[PDB]
């Protein structure tokens, strides 16, 4: 993560209106264990965070969770990526080179609703 | 000679897969044949010999069995459910390592004179022969290896085990935690508890072959029941309420549920199993009683409680009448204190209209009407008062919508035989209607559910549970 970190300074306002966008730098140990779904083919027509799998990284980390969208990595902005294209450019920046990957995710907000209702 | 129950009338010389091993097992590079503590480093048939890279994975297999069995050199503690996970998974994937698999405990059967690694391998044919059958060409010898040995405690069960496993086809899954315990207790029976909506619960016998339809079956026996369609097993695991699929076979449901619940969400997880109605397609209350009164009256029950429906306060009054009366019967100091009681009686919306003495008086005046009626009669009239309700018999979900600014940000979905119901969580007024004739496509994600009609985009971890309902209800409104 970094502080210092301006979403007004990547992405013109229309890009980030009602987000709550943040840096992320995660230290490249082990394997990601992140999946997506969604993409610009999709009915949400974003990149979002569909599981944070136990092994880490991305859970090590803390700072990422599911719902959460996947606007930028390590710079190169991704919400008009199709899911195949996402998931190419996390699985590229994660391998090819760098001690760590900037991603930059929109925080999904606290749900005022009860998603967890089991009644059939 | 498969279809044929062979005797002689005496003992016959034990069978080995000596003479089959002539035809189909590869040369040796102790008998090839006959147990041995030694670690496999080819598969032992011809077929899997000259396959490479299935090579490893037979190894793998005959160094699991050899774990299980006790008959490897060390003590590097090994939990029973993987060393099945590896002698079983890939057999079901790849079915030319089925026959290796057989072969290979038959092999570490054969002259072992080691009692307890012979009572732990009949424990894996127990477990081998509720999975799938040997192939037509080791069959008989598979057979006549358990008709020589009909005196071992699992021998006859084994050989009932592989005419199941040919009239239902093979098990798609490894043996689930609940086989291998029973397997390790030399034990060939198991019953498997099932809830019920009523907080009550029944012992269900299951085998390695039991299909879903099946434990549904014996229940509709047991509770006497006039049909279970629209009814189905589910697992309470982690916070979820699962469906299980009524033509799976039982272990293999509990295996790929518990799988899918790990992925999606993340050691054996606890779990329970409820028999339950899923689908409310034609119910008349009444119609069938013993239905009513463990099912029907137990799920809507809370369904009401939360405010799901749009009622008036008069409405609130005669149905908690009908709800005291269900759970208390002739008992009438249940109402001594109203905090303890009242949201077991009242729905949660409604609760504020009056003061806790006006709600305590005016249940009592309205149970007090139904002194003659039994429990069962109160639960009938409460389910036939509400029965004709458009969000009655349905499952809800709260989402945040995104595709309407008309709407509230939260909304209350209703999926039930009308089809998609939209409501509005604070007047419980009816938004819209999205019958099934009207629906053109649904799809889901881990995040979210859409669908398009005149299109509804929300958030929801429940998409998964929205796409099988409608899926379900879809299928059997269609002939
Ligand atoms: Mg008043």
């Amino acid at each position: 993560y970094e502080e210092g970190f301006d979403p007004y300074s990547m992405f013109t306002p229309e890009q980030i209106m009602g987000k709550d966008v943040r840096l992320l730098r995660i230290k490249k140990e082990g394997s990601l264990d992140l999946a997506l779904e969604g993409g610009v083919d999709s009915p949400i027509g974003k990149v979002v965070v569909s599981a944070v799998y136990e092994r880490g990284a991305a859970e090590r980390h803390g700072g990422i969770v599911k719902g959460d969208e996947i606007m930028a990595i390590n710079g190169k902005i991704v919400t008009d990526y199709t899911l195949a294209e996402a998931d190419a450019a996390l699985q590229k920046a994660w391998n090819q080179g760098g001690d760590w990957i900037d991603l930059v995710v929109a925080v999904c907000p606290p749900k005022e609703y009860d998603d967890e209702l089991t009644f059939f | 000679h498969h279809h044929h129950h062979h005797s002689s009338h005496h003992k016959e010389k034990l069978h080995t897969l000596e003479e089959f091993s002539y035809e189909f097992f590869r040369a040796p590079e102790g008998h090839l044949w006959a147990y041995s503590c030694e670690p496999l480093r080819q598969p032992l048939l011809k077929r899997v010999h000259a396959d490479v890279d299935l090579w490893n994975i037979a190894c793998e297999i005959f160094v699991a069995i050899l774990r299980y069995m006790g008959d490897y050199p060390s003590r590097q503690a090994w939990p029973t459910l993987e060393l099945t996970d590896q002698i079983f998974t890939l057999a079901l994937q790849h079915p030319a390592l089925q026959d290796e698999v057989y072969c290979q405990i038959l092999k570490q059967l054969t002259h072992n004179s080691n009692r307890h690694s012979e009572e732990r391998g009949w424990q894996l044919l127990w477990l081998c022969t509720g999975l799938f059958p040997p192939s037509k060409g080791l069959l008989p010898h598979a057979q006549k290896f358990i008709d020589t040995r009909r005196g071992k405690l699992l021998a006859p069960d084994c050989s009932r085990r592989i005419q199941k496993v040919l009239r239902t086809g093979p098990r798609k899954q490894p043996p689930h935690e609940v086989e291998v315990e029973a397997a390790e207790q030399n034990v060939s029976r198991i019953c498997h508890k099932i809830y019920f909506p009523n907080d009550t619960s029944e012992m269900l016998e299951v085998v390695a072959n039991t299909r879903v339809r099946d434990v549904c079956d014996s229940i509709a026996t047991r509770l006497q029941l006039a049909s279970w369609e629209g009814c189905s097993l589910f697992i309470k695991i982690s916070d979820k309420v699962i469906s299980q699929k009524e033509g799976d076979f039982f272990f293999d449901s509990l295996r790929e549920v518990s799988d899918w619940v790990k992925k999606n969400k993340p050691v054996t997880l606890p779990y329970q199993v409820y028999f339950m109605r899923k689908l409310w397609l034609n119910i008349s209350p009444g119609k069938d009683v013993n239905a009513d009164t463990i099912l029907h009256y137990h799920q809507e029950l809370p369904k009401y409680l939360r405010g799901f429906h749009k009622c008036s306060r008069e409405d609130a009054i005669h149905l908690a009448g009908l709800i005291y009366k269900a759970q208390f019967n002739n008992d009438r100091s249940q109402l001594a204190s109203v905090p303890k009681i009242l949201r077991e009686l009242v729905p949660e919306n409604l609760t504020r209209l009056m003061s806790s003495e006006e709600w305590k008086k005016s249940i009592l005046l309205a149970y007090d009407k139904h002194k003659d009626k039994t429990v069962e009669e109160a639960k009938v009239a409460f389910l036939k008062w509400i029965c004709r309700w458009p969000t009655f018999g349905s499952a809800f979900f709260e989402v945040k919508q995104t595709s309407e600014p008309s709407y509230p940000d939260v909304i209350l979905i209703a999926i039930n035989r009308h089809g998609v119901l939209l409501i509005h969580p604070k007047t419980k007024d009816l938004l819209t209607t999205y019958p099934f004739t009207k629906i053109s496509s649904w799809s889901s994600g881990s995040t979210y559910f859409h669908m398009a009609l005149s299109r509804l985009l929300c958030e929801t971890s429940l998409g998964y549970k929205m796409d099988d309902l409608l899926t379900s209800y879809v299928q059997q409104l269609l002939s």
